[PDB]
This record gives C-alpha cells, structure tokens and sequence, in this order.
C-alpha cells in the first residue's frame, strides 16, 4: 500500500508536469506563428514597394 | 518599409515635374523657332517686292 501511494504520487506529478510543458509549447508555438506572420507581412510589403517602384 | 516609400514618392514627384517642364520648354522652342522662320520668310518676300519696285 505504501509503495502504491508513492508511485501514484510520482505519476500524478508527472502528469501535471507534462500538462505544464504542453501549455508552454503551445505558447511558444503561438509566438512562432506570430513571428512567421511578421515575416510574411514584411516580405509582402517589400514586394509591394518593389512592384510600385518598378511600375512607378 | 515606411520612409522608403515616401522617399520614392518624392523622387517621383521630382521626376514628373522635371519631365513636364522639359516637354513644355521643348514645345516653346518649337513654337518660337517657327515664329522666327515665318518672319524671316516675310522679310524675304518684302526684299523681292522691293526688288520689283526698284525695277
């Protein structure tokens, strides 16, 4: 019974830790999505300036 | 970006104004030279008429 309690406690902590890690990776994935949007927008704006200047 | 576009627009406004002024000056030169040459032809005809009167 004592060993079962110990193992259950460690497994519960492991579940909590993996939940925290999954939330953290979600946050960082969202941040990378935002920065990818930033690069898309800046490249699009540079292309717009290029086409405006080449087309006067 | 942002300032680059505005600077390009300034460089284009200068382009349009300079080109328009050049074209207008060229038209002015054409008109003025045509005026001068027609006056010279009138002068020539007057010389010939004077010659006939002298005869």
């Amino acid at each position: 019974s004592d060993k079962l309690k110990e193992a259950e406690t460690r497994a519960e902590f492991a579940e909590r830790s993996v939940t925290k890690l999954e939330k953290s990776i979600d946050d960082l994935e969202d941040e990378l999505y935002a920065q990818k949007l930033k690069y898309k927008a800046i490249s699009e704006e540079l292309d717009h300036a290029l086409n405006d200047m080449t087309s006067i | 970006m942002d300032a680059i576009k505005k600077k390009m627009q300034m460089l284009k406004l200068d382009k349009e104004n300079a080109l328009d002024r050049a074209e207008q000056a060229e038209a002015d030169k054409k008109a003025a030279e045509d005026r001068s040459k027609q006056l010279e032809d009138e002068l020539v005809s007057l010389q010939k008429k004077l010659k006939g009167t002298e005869d």
